């Protein structure tokens, strides 16, 4: 009763970034998945969305070039394969850790394990893109 | 444990070191743990203590112990159980 909740492959090329990756997902669409990321991931099945999620947080604590902008506390975070805690004001509520995005929605018919249709977000950025 | 009078400060050192190794079973439990901490400390960094550290500050769990510790005897805040 969840198309994000039904098992698919993980496609999609994603896009080259530099130091400031998470610093972009509190603006306009988000950050892009890391194009490193994506060639880690792609034809691997997941068998839900939030599966999908866990394996892009364990692959930034893997990744030296990703990782190197969290702090040890984050590190911890995504070793486990959590989302990492966003900036106190990039939070909203009990909402204080990186949301993946979906740009085309998938109750529009958005691709769910298509990561050039994925972004990374904060909170407070994805609460506003969902209000216009 | 519903204000920092009540923790001793190794009590909260261990709190904190908890939080720093994501020792939990859960983010969910994470994120609880997190909102405790920020209700407790009163500070107004909030988990940018944990999280998001200025330049130069010492983000160990005895660090942010100390910045804590430091905060609440600097600004007329209650300190830890003797
Ligand atoms: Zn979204």
């Amino acid at each position: 009763e969840s198309k994000r909740n039904k098992p698919g492959k993980a496609t999609g090329k994603g896009k080259p970034v530099g130091d400031k990756w998470l610093d972009d997902a509190g603006k306009d669409s988000g950050a892009p998945i890391p194009d490193r990321i994506a060639d880690k991931l792609r034809d691997k099945e997941f068998k839900s969305f939030d599966d999908f999620r866990k394996a892009v947080w364990e692959e930034v604590s893997k990744d030296p070039e990703l990782s190197k902008n969290l702090n040890p506390s984050n590190k911890s975070s995504v070793s486990k394969g959590y989302s990492p805690f966003t900036p106190k004001n990039q939070q909203v509520g009990g909402r204080k850790v990186y949301e993946l995005h979906h740009d085309k929605p998938i109750s529009q018919g958005g691709e769910v394990y298509d990561m050039d249709n994925i972004r990374v977000t904060t909170p407070k950025r994805h609460i506003d893109i969902h209000r216009g | 444990k519903h204000s920092i009078s009540d923790y001793t400060e190794a009590e909260f050192l261990q709190l904190v070191t908890t939080i720093c190794n994501a020792d939990t079973s859960s983010e969910e439990e994470l994120v609880k743990l997190v909102t405790h901490f920020e209700e407790m400390t009163e500070h107004p960094s909030g988990s940018d203590l944990i999280y998001a550290p200025k330049e130069g500050d010492d983000d160990s769990p005895s660090g942010i112990v100390n910045t804590v510790k430091q905060w609440r005897a600097a600004n007329g805040k209650s300190g830890f159980k003797q």
